[PDB]
């Protein structure tokens, strides 16, 4: 197959600035005055979307700020101005060979001003307790940068076993990140501790970000 | 108005086969190649093969020759792909997509929504859906955050909504996490203090594998 290698693998760009992705093909992609190289944009949860076709043509409803160029074996995608809704993964793709192939993809994200997380903690629901389980949930929403550490403290002692963490992809409107941390215990163990604490460290605060609740 | 409608999510065992469908409309069905693309969780796109429903001509990626079988039915304007001798590696989302003309670089211009295929020996387990009402020690404040926990289900996917979709702003639905053979995800919704509990808020969770659609209303603690 004709192999396509993209560079860089991931990229962070400030709003309004230029993002440049490159795609290198191991063989010529051109044939009879046409470059059989296409660009696709995929946002989380969605199918890929045709962005550029035949190297330099805009897809259906693709604004001009997306610009494709190149020929032969070297192609590049430029996004200028980068906008909030453009955070996504961008793939190059070739239809020259009998077997078609995709590039490895390039994750492009937005750089923005620092944002403090909004932290919320929830004790187990009445319905879960009655069923024999107990989960404590903590949300840390709409922060930037994405670098963040979260610990659970039960009566002052850190709890690592039973913790499940999940991170959202960059928000396509405000360019922030959010995290959800769920601590799962048996109802019996949940009943023999007093204070449950969601504790996070983030550069927007000099001290730990603390949300907790005390039983009894 | 080209539209590509794919079949629903599948759960199949190791070594078995699976066949997913792609129903096309809005164009002359038999004179455009139909491609299939694989995307494993968190991975890139991978081209499988394509078929020309006019005469059944097919072209397969070397990596998928022998595992994938593409067929087309003109009466129903539907393209199918069968995967045999399934392994865990075959677990992924599969898309269908129509190719354009040569002057358009044979670009895949229209895509289906994708079909989730999970290959595993484990069986279906409906989720437990728990509403998460705030604590008393929040003073309500300027805003309030409500939660919805979807614990211990298999397989993917699940669809979570708030107030049957009418409440979409201020929502964060988090990717599902696998643990001990079961998935867990959560969703939060943030609203004005005076909105809740004066205005009803309810999360809805659909799990196609178990044919369940659960509603859990958010009621204050106490």
């Amino acid at each position: 197959d004709i192999v396509l290698t993209q560079s860089p693998a991931s990229l962070a760009v400030s709003l309004g600035q230029r993002a440049t992705i490159s795609c290198r093909a191991s063989e010529s992609v051109d044939n009879y005055g046409i470059s059989f190289l296409n660009w696709f944009q995929q946002k989380p949860g969605q199918p890929p979307k045709l962005l550029i076709y035949a190297a330099s043509n805009q897809g259906s409803g693709v604004p001009a700020r997306f610009s494709g160029s190149g020929s032969g074996t070297y192609f590049s995608l430029n996004i200028h101005p980068m906008e909030e809704d453009d955070t996504a993964v961008y793939f190059c793709q070739q239809t020259k060979g009998v077997s078609w192939t995709f590039g490895g993809g390039t994750k492009v994200e937005i750089k923005r001003a620092d944002a403090a997380p909004t932290v919320s903690v929830f004790p187990p629901s009445s319905e879960q307790l009655t069923s024999g389980g107990a989960s404590v949930v903590c949300f840390l929403n709409n922060f930037y940068p994405r670098d963040i550490n979260v610990k659970w403290k039960i009566d002052g002692s850190e709890r690592q076993n039973g913790v499940l963490n999940s991170w959202t992809d960059q928000d396509s409107k405000d360019s922030t990140y959010s995290m959800s941390s769920t601590l799962t215990l048996t109802k019996d163990e949940y009943e023999r501790h007093n204070s449950y604490t969601c504790e996070a460290t983030h550069k927007t605060s000099t001290s730990p970000i603390v949300k907790s609740f005390n039983r009894g | 108005q080209v539209q590509l409608q794919q079949s629903g999510p599948e759960l199949v065992k190791l070594g078995a086969s699976v066949r997913i469908s792609c129903k096309a409309s809005g164009y002359r069905f038999s004179y455009s190649w139909m491609n299939w693309v694989k995307q494993r969780p968190g991975k890139g796109l991978e081209w499988i093969g394509r078929i020309y429903p006019g005469d059944g001509d097919t072209k397969y990626s070397g990596k998928f020759k022998g595992k994938a079988t593409l067929t087309a039915d003109k009466s129903s304007s539907t393209v199918y792909m069968q995967l045999s001798s399934l392994t865990s590696e075959d677990s992924a989302v599969y898309f269908c997509a129509r190719s354009a003309y040569g002057s358009e670089g044979f670009a895949m211009d229209y895509w289906g929504q994708g079909t989730s295929v999970t290959v595993s020996s484990a069986k279906t387990t409906a989720p437990s859906v728990f509403p998460l009402a705030p604590v008393c020690g929040d003073t309500t404040g300027s805003s309030v955050t409500l939660g919805c926990l979807v614990k211990g289900y298999f397989p993917e996917p699940v669809t979570l909504t708030w107030n049957s979709g009418s409440l979409s702003s201020g929502v964060h639905t988090f990717p599902a996490v696998l643990q001990s053979g079961l998935y867990t995800l959560s969703s939060s919704v943030t609203v004005t203090s005076s909105t809740w509990p004066s205005q009803s808020i309810t999360c809805n969770v659909a799990h196609p594998a178990s044919s369940t659609k659960v509603d859990k209303k958010l009621v204050p603690r106490g």
